[PDB]
């Protein structure tokens, strides 16, 4: 998981249907990638919360 | 005579001394110090101060004590320090006489017999592993007892006296959970198997940071193909005269032991060998100058087994041939956890049912 | 020592600032178990190339590092259908070089008359000396249309004036024009009704090769102002062997190309602005072309000539208009060749066999 402070949330409303939309942005620096010494390429995934469950991107 | 050799990225370098003279490296760097020397894109130039200290260690292992040398300056021989930067190899070398030392790097011979040498103490844990760094000339002892789903720390001891008395110098907090007893220390860096993965993690003890993570292809992991006692000992690491080794098993070889040489810098497979011995049937294994030694032994839970405590199989990497042996192995206790060979002292660093012991070796000149 | 099979480049390097010095070199086959190929190509174990030392000395010697591609680009094939290799024995010595002989004398400042030997029976012809071999031997070839087929050798200068020849070579083909030259005991000449240069070794008295000069005009198509099938002219200087000719691609203008004396291949092509038929003759010095414009017998309302009016540099690929006065006592200038060993011009002018002295500039850049 990425720290809460790194996340920048946006509380938006859609035109097609009157429902709560959420948009989150996270900055990734060169220093983060070049200092990462894992087996695979520096990857990221998105997890969203609802009253029924969760979904991965 | 002092020389200078330069070659850009993916361009192989050539080193040759006149007559029968030997090459001797003094200073080596793989990266970028000057921008106008190499010719490439201007974006990579005038922006990076790239350095690689391990450059000297790599060149000394290949070019030194040899007449001619050819090293491909790429990811096959040199690990990438700064990504997205066109690198080069700067080497300063001198020509000196050909005469080289004996029995230092050299193989002491074929194993003739294993005898009991030292008994340090009786640890709180039944399983675990202990070893020393054979590259660095120090009396430092690295200790790591195995706790299922909880192993995440390595303990360092100043001397043999402190290890028995239980006086530790420092404890390292590892970035990942460790699987099985299979682990070693190679030139101030720790190599281990990460929990629920077929990956080897490199952790520099000096900087206390992870430097790399290598995937051992098709290797069975997490109690799939461990030793007789089990305990997630699916992947075992070994150190000998030839270098760093990985003892494991693949489903392609039908659970049989697969041995692969690993580069301690680039973290890549530099050769793969398939044996006839099943890993689960074996108790532990060790490498001595390119030769695998498979230990078959009895356990406390075994109801009078026809399997005596002896080394019954050997595999040579250079010859790619195997033989059935019968060397007597110490059986004082019944739960053999780990067996590691140290090329500096030519002894076995063993863990047998809570007990931490050292075994003396008898070598025969059977090599030719 | 260094060894490399066919099409495999060889590398030579001395420690520090030391220079490479070749002792023995051979391109062929002496041993069959060294290289690894088909056994049919290894059946012949007696292939030799003497010129191997001459090639290696011109490229590797007096240098710190050397890279020579052991193939047809640098080495001519001695035995066909045989997998060859390069055997070189070399020693590391100080970085010292030998002066004056190989080195450029500078830029031409003025041409003056030097020697007058005799008045030959033929109006047009060509004479020269081999600058590579340290000998006082004079090579003579008086041009006779549709009949030139012999090269005369003279022991010394005294014998050449007195008309006392040593030996006469019977050439395998008819020669076109007065453009011939001699390079290291071998004769290079333009074969009649062809754009080809023929190599003929004087020692063995046999033809060693025949090279095709691409797009070159031949047989009175684009000769010098006097004609006489002068279409292709050969030159020798500090840079090596050269071919002065003309192509229809350059619209009759002079095209200069460097030729390898062993591989017989074009190692570079340069196009000039001067028309060959407007030119009387041309010569090479330090890789710089000098165009001669002279006056001839039968020149209606004409006096313009006896000058060097154009120059072309190969290294810089730039041209300039000069005005160096050229001597023309007799009108019909037939041949002008430069000898880098003596730094003199070998001229044939309306029956007269003359040697011209040269004066050079303080610098060349
Ligand atoms: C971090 O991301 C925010 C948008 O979520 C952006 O406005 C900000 O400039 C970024 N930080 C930097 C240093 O660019
Ligand atoms: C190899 O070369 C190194 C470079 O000095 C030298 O220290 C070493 O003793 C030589 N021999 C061996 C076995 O490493
Ligand atoms: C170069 O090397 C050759 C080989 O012997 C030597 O004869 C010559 O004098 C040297 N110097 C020059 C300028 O060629
Ligand atoms: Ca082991
Ligand atoms: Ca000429
Ligand atoms: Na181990
Ligand atoms: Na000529």
């Amino acid at each position: 998981w990425v720290h809460q402070n790194e996340h920048v949330s946006e509380e938006s409303l859609d035109e097609s249907s009157g429902l709560k939309v959420r948009e989150v942005f996270i900055n990734v620096t060169r220093q983060q990638v070049e200092d990462f010494h894992g087996p695979e390429d520096y990857w990221c995934q998105c997890v969203a919360w609802s009253h029924l469950g969760t979904s991965k991107s | 005579v002092v020389r200078r050799e330069l070659s850009c990225e993916s361009y192989p370098i050539e080193l040759r001394c006149p007559g029968t003279d030997v090459i001797m490296i003094e200073s080596a760097n793989y990266g970028r110090t000057d921008d106008k020397i190499c010719d490439s894109d201007p974006a990579q130039m005038e922006n990076i101060r790239c350095y690689l200290p391990d450059a000297y260690k790599i060149m000394s292992q290949r070019c030194n004590n040899r007449t001619q040398c050819a090293v491909v300056a790429g990811p096959d021989v040199f690990p990438d320090p700064c990504p997205g930067t066109y690198k080069y190899l700067e080497v300063q070398y001198e020509c000196v006489p050909y005469k080289v030392e004996q029995k230092v790097f050299l193989c002491p011979g074929l194993l003739k017999g294993v005898y009991q040498s030292e008994h340090l103490f009786e640890s709180d844990h039944q399983s675990g592993a202990w070893c020393k760094d054979p590259l660095q000339a120090s009396d430092k002892i690295y200790y790591m007892p195995w706790t299922p789903y909880r192993t995440d720390t390595l303990t360092e001891y100043s001397s043999k006296d402190d290890f028995i008395a239980g006086r530790p110098t420092t404890t390292y907090k590892l970035p990942h959970r460790v699987d099985g007893t299979g682990f070693v220390v190679y030139d101030g860096a720790l190599f281990f198997n990460k929990e629920r993965t077929r990956n080897i993690v490199k952790f520099d003890l000096r900087t206390r940071i992870k430097s790399g993570e290598a995937i051992i292809a098709n290797a069975n992991y997490h109690d799939t193909s461990p030793y007789r006692w089990g305990g997630k000992s699916d992947i075992d690491l070994a150190v000998d005269e030839n270098g760093l080794w990985v003892i494991y098993a693949t489903e392609q070889n039908n659970g049989k032991i697969v041995i692969s040489q690993l580069n301690p810098y680039t973290l890549r497979i530099e050769g793969t060998w398939d044996t006839a011995y099943d890993k689960r049937s074996a108790s532990n294994a060790f490498m001595i100058c390119g030769i695998l030694y498979v230990v078959k032994s009895v356990y406390e839970d075994d109801d009078n087994e026809a399997t005596g405590n002896k080394i019954d199989y050997i595999y040579n990497t250079d010859q790619s041939k195997d033989s059935l042996v019968d060397v007597p192995f110490p059986n004082s206790y019944q739960y053999i956890a780990a067996v590691d060979y140290n090329p500096r002292d030519n002894l076995l660093y063993v863990w047998n049912n809570y007990h931490v012991v050292k075994y003396s070796l008898d070598f025969g000149p059977l090599d030719g």
